[PDB]
DNA sequence: CATTCGCTCTGCTCCTTCTCCCATCCTCTCGATGGCTATGAGATCAACT
RNA sequence: AUCGAGAGGA
DNA sequence: AGTTGATCTCATATGGAGAAGGAGCAGAGCGAATG
């Protein structure tokens, strides 16, 4: 019975789908974007990314 | 970008209000001239808020667009929502 | 069982919270009112819709 | 000349391998780490004249 | 002072 | 232009999830050689 405003769910689902494929909220998704290496290293795989 | 068609919202954002008030207060604390009459108020941030409500703050906001252009808006051109 | 669930659930939920933030932290409403990421790709043409 | 045969080249499973990750902040105590003696030659250049 | 361990708080 | 002395420095003795590589292997189809 909890409620969350639609725009938050919408923005998560758009983030997961804007690249044309299912992008996981995991290193295998987030760290395979075109984001720069310093952004990636702040998440996971820090040394291998660099 | 041409100034005759600015497309950003005419309202001042909450973030613009916050930073304008902070910057102007720091200017007043560094003895910048004050553009309003003071009822003896001495706090730089209270003075900045008086100047904001008077539309007298001498600051331009440069709104950058995603394409790398910008619009310059005066603080007196914007609608103040608070 | 309630004491166990209270102690064990927290790592998984906090890891989910971290991963969500790291996935979305730079997504912002721009001055053109589109919603874009750091690579400046359009996520939403208007926030919400 | 219509096979037919043999040979090369994908690409589809099913392992083995391996690499990654595992809430936030704060307090305290306790154990451990914890590195010769000495006499010679001999090169340096700081520094006296 | 560091490293490690253990016991606690929300 | 010639002479001294510290000092350094050698050397002596006694869970799990996804991803990536490889092998197995089936079988398509190409081209040579029939028969």
């Amino acid at each position: 019975g909890s409620y969350v405003n639609y725009r938050h769910l919408a923005l998560l689902c758009d983030t997961m789908t804007c690249r044309g494929h299912l992008m996981a909220i995991t290193r295998h998704g987030v760290n395979r974007q075109d984001t720069g290496p310093l952004m990636k290293c702040s998440f996971e795989e820090t040394v291998d990314v660099l | 970008q041409a100034n005759q068609k600015r497309i950003t919202t005419p309202y001042m954002t909450k973030y613009e209000r916050a930073r304008v008030l902070g910057t102007r207060a720091l200017q007043i604390a560094m003895c910048a001239p004050v553009m309003v009459e003071l009822e003896g108020e001495t706090d730089p941030l209270l003075i900045a808020m008086k100047e904001l409500k008077a539309r007298k703050i001498p600051i331009i906001i440069r709104r950058y667009l995603p394409d790398g252009s910008y619009e310059d808006w005066g603080v007196d051109e914007l609608i103040i929502s608070d | 069982e309630g004491l166990i669930d209270t102690a064990v659930k927290t790592a998984e939920t906090g890891y989910i919270q971290r991963r969500l933030i790291k996935s979305m932290e730079s997504v912002m409403v721009k001055y053109d009112a589109t919603v874009r990421n750091s690579i400046n790709q359009v996520v939403q043409l208007r926030y919400g819709e």
